[PDB]
């Protein structure tokens, strides 16, 4: 290219991160495919069943981390993971004294065996 | 034996959504993967290995949203097909979302609630969570309850919907989608709460001591009223609330069922560190123009009823104690045919926080339930502003070009002007 | 999983795209060998947006470069990141048209247009749910502005019920680079008024002076122009293949900014443009961008503001911020500027943030602004069209193509109205 | 099952 | 390297020395596709 | 165990037979030596459809080679494949052709089928029961229009109930090679319509066009030619040799493809084409075939299929693939092309499903098509004919061998009710009302 046509302005490379600290996200940069050759020649015969398209090959969120990789950053680069973040740190236990239950059904209500047109016979001990 | 099940509609209802079902979770000790380390019965139901679904189902016309909840932290508590996606948003036309891309949904909606109503041994009601202003949140929602209300006869259902402030509003064609929804609304709805956002901005500003608020900070607020409304079903107390009886107090006609929701107290941990508060202050607290959360003077207008709902160490004697003091206050202005205007329950437990949250741990909360005389101002602002829209028949070839009639402008208009001579009628003394 | 189509028409909308290309490659942290070389998950959650599959992990641009030179394609296919397009996507003439609309429209247009929309219907038909079309041009060639017209006009009548927008390099004052742009703009501007949904108009020498007096540059050549260009155009379909707080696409910007059919020319923007110099003294914050965003010395297209009204306001924000200060801030110029917005819209402005910011930013920001401004424009075309034509120059180039007189009193009839819509609702 | 080149 | 070169060759060829390059190219790429098939064919290897 | 006899007549069918024997040996894993070298179990499971096993663990071919001039098969036995063919497999006369088929069939020919049918019968009694029977030739020559049609003929007579399959290479308007050639093709399409089973009509303008804009060859030479036809000839019968989810041979082929005894004109396509630049960049998909599949400039027939309508369409399916998208698209593209497709015939496409796809190939699948836009070659022919016929030129060369003048005549007779049925069919409508009027 001519040095009158170029320019400083913006000068792209093929991508090199940085150390991980500079980049807006808190990891380096993948590897990919180290070979082209490998890339075009070895393909798959077998195709995978979930996939409506083998085009589209992460069809619905197909072995993405975004999870783990939201909580292995101190704070999340979405809003919306800000809400799961402060869970397994709790700040007061739980109150459990005041929580409804079935006495009733846990009570009157039994399953079988007919107690009463039976004898006692083996392990009745008197109350 | 009691339970409810909400439905979460538009980017609204599913950001207000995972707000919620936090709070549910810490609540009730529920781990995000669904595993406890009889109160949950409203809210989730039991697998045989001892996993915990919870009944809600989330609907929306993208999948922006609902991704992220799919890869949220709560990936694997939800089911995985309660979270509906469809193809194309409505992108705030309501025409859009009740006529050519929500009938495409509607069916796979109705078979899920079906289905999640059929474990349904008596159901109390349904929680419906959505927004005037976008177009899943209020194209989509109209046919959907009007086709609950043909399958379902007499279910009571409540909204908590979110109103177009009159100052900020994030659309042009707001007013549009508002007067076209609450159309829908006024006949095909049982009780409804509303909701702004200017005025929690106002309230997180002030009392809260956050210069910088976020929408996860309103919807942990919002989450605590929803929880406050139903803590009586999940926990006992001394007079427990039901929702068919709060429902019952609040609605001297079929007309008028627009109530306002306030809570109190709301203040940061360093505030309640200095400022004890005991009950007369906090239900002191709710009437406070400087501290109510839908942009309105009540001063303007008369109360027609109000409900009280209290959490935790809150004594049967001196909240009488202190309802005789705000009857007594002049400033306070009651209709002259409801003498007795006013309910209350108490509940045991006390409200929860969530780590990383603003609000501070408190021994009792309250939460007030008003109708007032007053909110018919906030209708008639936004009446004058649809008018203003429509005069010079502005953005109306939009809504018309999906197979919308023009004549539901116009009949949606004289029925909202109905509604304010209606509402009119009533607050005259005798 | 929506999906968008890109075309490239004229030679000044092939350096665009190339450029634009290049700056969403590093967005999306491809490598120009085509492999993925990124450190995101959100990167490759939805990139079908603007790419096709290939088979063993390789990405390939969904865009299609049309001429009627192939010698500027030998350029693009050289270029830095020529080798990522599909070989098959080339389509070319033989003869140029050589700045005459005419040519491109009528006789040496209408045979290239039999081979394009093959592809076109190729790719448009792979994908599942296609969400529209996206087209550059520029009105000053023949090429740009005769079969770019036409390849609309015929898109639209085979794609009815769907969306587009077209990115226009309007002819400027000043700058006029060919003695018959007046004639080439006009005949162009009456086929957009009613085949297209959404046109931004970008004019030369808005683009110089933003070097010039905002980025201080010595040197602006056209590779730091596109730059500019392909910077606010990146941005506008952001919340399609990122998440935000405030979801808005294409059709959502669409329904609120345009509220006539005749209404949809729009003047676009971007806000964090700074100095070299003063980077350092300048700190982040919202309430800086909108007071930057509404500077007139900011605007994408040669039109003053403060002589027209504000119709609608577009704003897409880009970065993790809180927006109680977008909010305020575009409440407060909606206030103090009583006089510039119209009376009979309140609430003008609409807003929209999204959590991902373009590289190597915390934020960002752009702006789409409709107003009655544009009418100056249009307007100072009609009067060098009416100036030009009213002697009879430069007819034979037209006349002798096969097309008749009565067009150019059609298409001056359609720019007296369409100003007269114009001024009438100021 | 072996490759032998010249 | 000769897979790079002939994706830098031109869209539209015409004269004889540009298709002369063009199939020396091609026979290359073949040849040596060939080549790597044969000794991707195994593992272990002898040779004469 | 079904066992297939290869025919090979005339100097066009000697080249197209010497490359699919290559092909089809390279698939096998038959080096050009005569033993077996390949490294599955599947090759050798069905072997014996095509070759026959020798002494010393060798297999040689099922096929027969015939010309009337012997400088041919020299060049053939010395090609690359040649030496796998046995000696007495060849069968020569002593004068040449002359491109007359009066010569082909009358002359010459009949004291050279004497010989020819010796060794067929050799051949088709050493199977153990046969299959059928494949003939390659071209209808422009006297070789392989005269004694070809002569060999359907007896081969036919002598076996009665079998299955008789034929590709030929028909002539083209604008590079057409033979002054006499409309004479041959008119005096030979009457002999392949009564006696054959299976008709595959190949073009050289049309397999040109594919080579140009397709695949994109600086030169594309006859070997280029010949691999492109062998490669829709292995995809036929790759059911009866190898395995598959969902077989169909040459009998169901021949029962759903025909509905009426004389509508048996089929043209062939392959499916997966690429350029060596373009090989790289595009996916190989299940839509992908599917889209190759029916747009008009796959067609190796010099005939423009949106002309017509599609009578049955047959697709044979190689590789691993499951059967819903292959299902899907085709219900698509039935549905989409509605008026393209006859509507008093439903589902006019049968799928076959094989498992082993070709060598160096991910996916492939073979088109075969029975269109009723095939009338416009018998009728530019029979133009072609009428023509040249009505000044009597070139007609001493014909009448000075033994025929008769009317012969012309009857072949015209019966090309011009063959455009009938196909025109009347075309027109043809599901009611009986609506036409006629
Ligand atoms: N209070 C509150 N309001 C919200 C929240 N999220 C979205 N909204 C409201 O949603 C309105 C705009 O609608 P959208 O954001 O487009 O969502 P939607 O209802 O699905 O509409 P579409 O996206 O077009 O389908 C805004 O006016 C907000 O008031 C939230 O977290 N809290
Ligand atoms: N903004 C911008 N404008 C350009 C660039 N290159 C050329 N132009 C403009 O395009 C005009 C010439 O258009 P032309 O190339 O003839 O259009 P075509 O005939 O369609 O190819 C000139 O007036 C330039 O101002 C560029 O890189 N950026
Ligand atoms: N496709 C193709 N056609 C061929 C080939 N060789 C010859 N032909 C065609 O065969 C025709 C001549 O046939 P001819 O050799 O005279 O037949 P014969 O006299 O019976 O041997 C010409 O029109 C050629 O187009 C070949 O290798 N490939
Ligand atoms: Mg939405």
């Amino acid at each position: 290219p001519p040095v009158s046509a170029q320019s400083a302005f913006s000068y792209i490379p093929p991508r090199r991160l940085d150390p991980k600290e500079h980049s807006y996200y808190y990891r380096p940069a993948r590897t990919g495919i180290i070979s082209l050759y490998d890339c075009i020649f070895k393909r798959r015969l077998d195709y995978d069943q979930k996939l409506h398209r083998d085009d589209r090959e992460h069809a619905k969120s197909l072995g993405l981390h975004v999870n783990e990789e939201e909580q292995e950053r101190p704070v999340g680069v979405l809003t919306s993971s800000v809400y799961g973040k402060r869970i397994n740190q709790p700040i007061e236990p739980l109150n459990r004294d005041f929580g409804r239950a079935n006495h009733v059904q846990a009570d009157f209500y039994r399953k079988n065996d007919i107690p009463s047109l039976k004898e006692p016979g083996f392990g009745h001990i008197a109350p | 034996m009691r339970e409810c099940i909400s439905i979460h509609v538009g980017q609204a209802g599913v950001q207000i959504g995972n707000a919620c079902w936090e709070l549910y979770c810490l609540e009730h000790g529920i781990q995000p993967d669904g595993q406890m380390p009889d109160s949950f019965n409203t809210f989730f139901s039991e697998t045989g290995a001892g996993k915990h679904v919870p009944r809600a189902v989330f609907v929306d016309l993208e999948p922006t949203v609902i991704d992220e909840v799919r890869t949220g932290t709560y990936r694997q508590l939800f089911h995985p097909e309660q979270l509906i996606t469809g193809k194309e948003d409505a992108a705030n036309n309501y025409a859009r979302g009740h006529y050519t891309i929500g009938k495409e949904i509607i069916d796979l909606v109705l078979d899920r609630i079906r289905k999640l109503a059929d474990q349904c041994t008596g159901l109390q009601g349904f929680l419906v969570f959505h927004s005037f202003g976008g177009g899943t949140g209020s194209g989509f929602t109209s046919l959907l309850m009007e086709r609950l209300s043909v399958d379902y006869g007499k279910k009571s259902k409540l909204e908590f919907s979110i109103y177009p402030a009159p100052q900020v509003s994030t659309a042009v064609v707001e007013p549009y989608n508002s007067i076209l929804t609450t159309h829908t609304t006024l006949e095909h709805s049982d009780c409804a709460f509303m909701v702004d956002n200017e005025a929690i901005y106002d309230i997180c500003r002030r009392n809260l001591d956050i210069e910088r608020p976020t929408y996860t900070n309103l919807n942990r607020l919002i989450g605590q009223i929803v929880s406050s409304i139903t803590a009586s079903l999940r926990f006992d107390g001394a007079l427990n609330v039901d929702l068919t009886e709060f429902q019952t107090n609040l609605v001297p006609y079929p007309r008028i069922h627009f109530p306002l929701a306030t809570y109190a107290p709301v203040i940061s941990a360093e505030k309640a560190y200095h400022e004890q508060l005991s009950v007369a202050e906090i239900t002191n607290a709710c009437f406070e123009p400087a501290n109510q959360m839908v942009k309105c003077d009540p001063r303007h207008g008369k109360y027609m009823a109000c409900c009280l709902l209290y959490r935790g160490d809150v004594v049967p004697k001196d909240v009488n104690a202190a309802i005789a003091t705000i009857k007594t206050k002049r400033t306070i202005q009651f209709v002259d045919w409801c003498p007795t205007g006013f309910k209350v329950g108490i509940n045991y437990q006390p409200p929860t926080v969530v780590p990383g949250g603003d609000l501070a741990k408190v021994q009792r909360a309250v939460c007030m339930l008003s109708n007032t005389t007053a909110i018919a101002e906030a209708w008639a602002r936004l009446d004058h502003k649809f008018d203003l829209m429509y005069a010079k028949r502005a953005f109306v070839h939009w809504y018309v070009g999906e197979g919308m009639e023009e004549g539901e402008f116009s009949e949606a208009r004289e029925d909202m002007a109905a509604l304010e001579k209606d509402y009119e009628e009533v607050g005259v003394d005798s | 999983m929506r999906e968008i189509v890109h075309l490239q028409a004229g030679q000044c909308g092939n350096q665009i795209g190339a450029k634009f290309w290049e700056v969403i490659s590093d967005e999306h942290g491809i490598d120009p060998t085509g492999t993925y070389h990124g450190d995101s998950d959100l990167q490759l959650e939805r990139i079908n947006v603007y790419y096709n599959e290939a088979t063993g992990g390789k990405y390939v641009p969904r865009a299609v470069l049309v001429d009627l030179e192939p010698g500027t394609m030998d350029s693009v296919r050289s270029g830095p990141f020529g080798q990522i397009f599909r070989p098959d996507n080339f389509v070319f003439g033989q003869s140029g048209a050589g700045n005459n609309w005419a040519k491109g429209h009528y006789t040496e247009g209408a045979e290239l247009v039999d081979s394009v929309l093959d592809v076109v219907r190729k790719e448009a038909e792979s994908c599942d749910c296609l969400q529209g079309f996206q087209l550059t041009h520029s009105l000053g060639g023949g090429t740009g502005s005769g079969m770019g017209t036409l390849l609309i006009s015929k898109i639209r009548e085979e794609y009815p019920d769907r969306i587009m927008n077209t990115f226009s390099v309007v002819p400027s004052p000043k700058v006029s680079d060919t003695v018959v742009e007046p004639y080439n703009a006009t005949l162009s501007v009456h086929q957009l008024v009613e085949n297209t949904d959404e046109t931004y108009c970008i004019d030369n020498e808005a683009l110089y002076d933003i070097c010039f007096r905002t980025l201080k540059l010595t040197t602006p050549t056209y590779g730091d122009l596109n730059h500019l260009v392909s910077a606010t155009m990146s941005g506008v379909t952001t919340c399609l293949r990122f998440p935000g707080q405030l979801n808005a696409d294409l059709r959502k910007l669409a329904v609120n900014m345009v509220p006539f059919p005749r209404l949809h020319f729009f003047m676009p923007g971007f806000a964090p443009l700074t100095s070299r110099g003063s980077q350092q003294y300048r700190a982040l914050t919202v309430p800086e961008l909108t007071q930057q965003m509404f500077d007139a010395k900011n605007m994408m297209a040669a039109c003053d503001p403060r002589h027209g009204r504000y119709l609608t306001v577009a704003a897409v924000f880009r970065g993790r911020m809180s927006m109680k200060e977008v909010d305020e801030q575009m409440l407060n110029v909606q206030n103090k500027n009583s006089s510039y917005f119209v009376e009979w819209i309140p609430n003008n402005v609409k807003t929209a943030v999204c959590d991902i910011p373009p590289r190597g930013l915390k934020m960002s920001a752009t702006f789409i602004g409709n107003s009655t401004a544009i009418q100056e424009l249009f307007k100072r075309i009609s009067e060098q069209f009416t100036a030009m034509f009213r002697r009879k120059a430069f007819l034979h180039w037209y006349t002798g193509e096969g097309m008749d007189e009565m067009e150019f009193t059609e298409a001056e009839s359609n720019m007296n109205d369409l100003v007269s819509e114009y001024q009438q609702y100021q | 099952q072996v490759t032998i080149i010249p | 390297e000769v897979h790079k070169e002939f994706q830098s060759l031109s869209v539209f060829i015409d004269s004889i020395p540009k298709k002369i390059r063009k199939q020396r190219l091609e026979e290359e790429m073949k040849q040596l596709e060939h080549d790597i098939g044969i000794i991707e064919k195994h593992k272990i290897i002898y040779i004469a």
